[PDB]
């Protein structure tokens, strides 16, 4: 773990504006 | 004290030597010195500053300091006599206007107590020409019989021809190394 | 200390000479008058070395305003370093050239001006161009004789842009003058 | 358009100095000192000082003054941003910005500073350029300075594409003496420590509320920031022609936007103050902390320092969480909390005397500023959709961010 906020994925863009 | 190691040197040659470039300008010292370090003629412009480059041959690196006969830098020859165990004289057998220039300027650079354990180095530069002279003429007008306590040889070479530096690195090679 | 320095300045060991040089630049930077040891670095100057190289240049930069005279004896090497292959190399002896506070030195400078304006590298380009802007400003009438403002205005319309904004730069602070 | 930039000491010595245009001479730096004594010692003390007609720009180093003297009219913002250049690459070059370094890596800072500007120009800025090319333990210079392309150097390759990014938010408060909040701005900061194989263009894309509206899903979460700033790397004319963050990343951590925009909720902690002050008698401290974040989130390591008076002494602390520890060097008692959960309250009770004699002049009243840091926290409510990861070669990468809530300017006028 690390403090400030745990580190999460991200996507490649946004998959809902086609 | 132990001499080993420096008799282990000695054996497969550690002697380098040294020499210097001198004479008037446009006297062929670059492209001698250009000759006996790459051995091509390569065209360069007036020595403004100096040449410094060093020669291997017979085991011996004598390193060779081309110095210009410009007026600018004739005081500036001084500077590399300090750690100059060796000197080349280019003279300019095809200019008699410089042929004076040159003796003078030869006879002010042996006329200083720095440089007496040097020994003469002439080369009979502009040695392409008919109106070369030999290498007695040249000795003559330059008057090398009379500098006492000086081993002058003279010795002939083309910068074209290339013909004669070998001559006067043996030369050289013998008055400076005495050994086997 | 001085006589020290200066003979192992005048030897022929390489680690001798970088720890001399090194010396003297700590001496200069600690507020040291090493100009006094100029003309001695004058003949150990031609160093193979890039570091020594770049010491050699800072101290006569430093020691050409305080020693003209023995400015006289690095012309040949500035030209000899000039066409030298590596670009870090040009670079430094363009801004060498054009940092060089004497007025006889920049006359003879100006066929290595010319030669490096037309460099290929941009970075190459951007030392001719800022070489070409410092004798400008040093003088002006040199630099209007030489013909560098159409090298300039035509650095702005080619390539290498950081190169093409060092040539615009040059040529408003040319302008600004 | 200084004529030489040199790097002074805190004894005034000039630890290293390097003239670019030589119009100035060098023993200005000498009345630098004591012009900076006289303006100091009068109120008048400027970080861009003025010898006659040549100004000599300094700026306030960790333990030097960086001292820019120009000569004519010279772009003071060029100089400005060519000093915070060279600071920047002598702290990525050097971990510590003191004496011990300066004289420690001459042989390699002259040729830095020879090779970043050149006749008062820079031309050298980035930090991975300069030392792959000037070394302090050289080739020819690196095409990337002559490419297009300076902030992404190609031919990196490592064994996995991982970038760490961080969503670092930035909590300003500035609420006065009567209560009100006067500046309550939120500036966010968008770091990524990208670390890969190639040279890959980042396609970053979050919930904007001005690409919501664009796109036409102007009706969620988005953040609207009123100042966005994009780094070096990204493109200039995608975001101004439809918002596309579209540029290289760098090698390494690098910030590539920056949200600045106002904030108009309540602040994450509510706290009052209460000043028992007797007449040089004793000393109330009545501080009451309310947490008015969300209760899911935890302030770490919160610190809310409270100016105690200056010449107070024999201080006792009626607290009900978080120690309280007064440190005699900063002349005041900062309530210092290991984990502070939102919605908790915390009261404390100051009780200190005072010297019998009165002060001589008044000390003024300092706001009283909380050091809270509350991470995994997005106050803004800015959610971001996704990073276009884009490589020639083609690669998978797995990114990751974290979102950091912190305090900024978080201070509360005293009564
Ligand atoms: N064509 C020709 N020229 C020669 C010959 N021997 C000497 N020279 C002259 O020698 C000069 C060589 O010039 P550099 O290579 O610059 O060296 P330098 O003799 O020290 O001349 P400076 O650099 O001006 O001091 C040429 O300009 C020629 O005029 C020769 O055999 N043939
Ligand atoms: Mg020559």
């Amino acid at each position: 773990d690390r403090k400030g906020g745990s580190y999460s994925q991200a996507a490649g863009s946004d998959s809902a504006q086609s | 004290g132990n001499i080993f190691a420096n008799l282990f040197k000695g054996l497969f040659g550690k002697k380098e030597m040294r020499i210097l470039m001198v004479g008037l300008d446009a006297a062929g010292k670059t492209t001698i010195l250009y000759k006996l370090k790459l051995g091509e003629i390569v065209t360069t412009i007036p020595t403004i500053g100096f040449n410094v480059e060093t020669v291997e041959y017979k085991n011996i690196s004598f390193t060779v300091w081309d110095v210009g006969g410009q007026d600018k830098i004739r005081p500036l020859w001084r500077h590399y006599f300090q750690n100059t165990q060796g000197l080349i004289f280019v003279v300019d057998s095809n200019d008699r206007e410089r042929v004076n220039e040159a003796r003078e300027e030869l006879m002010r650079m042996l006329a200083e107590d720095e440089l007496r354990d040097a020994v003469l180095l002439v080369f009979a530069n502009k040695q392409d020409l008919p109106n070369a002279m030999n290498a007695a003429e040249i000795t003559d007008k330059l008057g090398l019989h009379s500098l006492r306590h000086r081993n002058w040889y003279i010795q002939a070479t083309c910068a074209t021809s290339g013909d004669g530096l070998y001559e006067g690195l043996d030369w050289l090679s013998n008055q400076l190394r005495n050994q086997k | 200390e001085i006589f020290e320095l200066k003979a192992e300045l005048n030897s022929d060991k390489k680690e001798k000479k970088k720890e001399a040089v090194k010396k003297v630049i700590a001496s200069m930077t600690v507020g040291k008058d090493v100009s006094a040891l100029f003309p001695d670095v004058v003949n150990c100057m031609q160093t193979d070395n890039l570091e020594l190289k770049k010491l050699v240049y800072l101290y006569l930069m430093n020691y050409a305003k305080s020693q003209p005279d023995m400015a006289i004896m690095a012309v040949n090497t500035f030209v000899k370093d000039c066409e030298d292959p590596n670009p870090l190399i040009r670079a430094l002896a363009v801004r060498t050239m054009g940092c060089i506070r004497v007025d006889k030195i920049t006359e003879y400078l100006c066929e290595p001006l010319r030669k490096c304006l037309k460099d290929e590298d941009p970075y190459v380009r951007k030392t001719a161009a800022v070489c070409v802007a410092k004798l400008h400003d040093i003088n002006a009438q040199l630099v209007e004789d030489q013909g560098f403002l159409d090298t300039l205005k035509d650095l702005i319309s080619d390539s290498n842009p950081m190169v093409v904004a060092n040539a615009v730069a040059a040529l408003s602070e040319i302008a600004e003058s | 358009s200084a004529s030489a930039v040199y790097v002074l000491d805190l004894k005034g010595k000039v630890l290293i100095c390097r003239n670019y245009r030589g119009d100035v001479d060098m023993s200005e730096v000498e009345h630098f000192m004591p012009i900076l004594m006289e303006k100091e010692e009068e109120g008048m003390l400027s970080p861009i000082l003025a010898h006659g007609g040549v100004r000599f720009m300094w700026i306030k180093h960790n333990n030097l003054y960086l001292v820019a003297t120009s000569k004519k009219n010279a772009c003071v913002s060029l100089v400005f941003s060519f000093l915070y250049k060279v600071v920047q690459v002598f702290s990525e070059y050097f971990k510590e910005l003191e004496e011990e370094s300066i004289r420690d890596n001459f042989v390699i800072i002259y040729e830095l500073l020879d090779e970043l500007m050149d006749f008062g120009y820079p031309q050298t800025t980035d930090s991975k350029i300069l030392q792959e090319y000037i070394t302090q333990e050289a080739p020819r210079p690196p095409a990337t300075v002559t490419n297009a392309v300076s902030w992404r150097s190609e031919g990196i390759k490592y064994r996995k594409n991982e970038v760490f990014l961080d969503v670092i938010e930035a909590v300003n408060l500035l609420v006065s003496a009567n209560g009100n909040v006067l500046r309550s701005e939120i500036v966010g900061s968008i770091k990524m420590r990208v670390f890969l194989s190639g040279m890959p263009e980042l396609r970053l894309g979050l919930n904007d509320k001005v690409l919501f509206d664009n796109t036409g899903r102007g009706k969620s979460k988005s953040v609207e920031l009123e100042d966005v700033k994009f780094h070096q790397c990204v493109r200039l004319s995608r975001f101004e022609n439809d918002r596309t963050i579209s540029f290289i990343p760098p090698d390494g951590e690098f910030e590539l936007m920056s949200y600045r925009l106002n904030t108009h909720v309540k602040p994450l902690i509510w706290i009052e103050s209460v000043i028992e002050k007797h007449s040089h008698s004793r000393i109330e401290y009545m501080v009451k902390a309310k947490s008015q974040f969300k209760r899911r989130s935890t302030a770490n390591n919160v610190e809310i320092h409270i100016p105690v008076p200056n010449d107070a002494d024999s201080p006792k602390f009626k607290t009900t969480v978080g120690s309280v520890k007064w440190v005699p060097e900063n002349s005041e008692i900062v309530w210092s909390v290991k984990s502070f959960p939102g919605g908790k309250e915390y009261l404390m009770r100051a009780h200190f005397g005072l010297p019998s004699v009165e002060a001589e002049d008044k000390e003024g009243k300092p706001p009283i500023s909380v050091k809270f840091e509350i991470p995994y926290f997005t106050t803004s409510g800015i959610q971001v959709r996704y990073l276009k990861i884009i490589e020639k070669s083609g690669y998978q990468a797995l990114p990751w961010v974290r979102y950091i809530t912190q305090n900024g300017d978080y201070q509360l006028r005293t009564q």
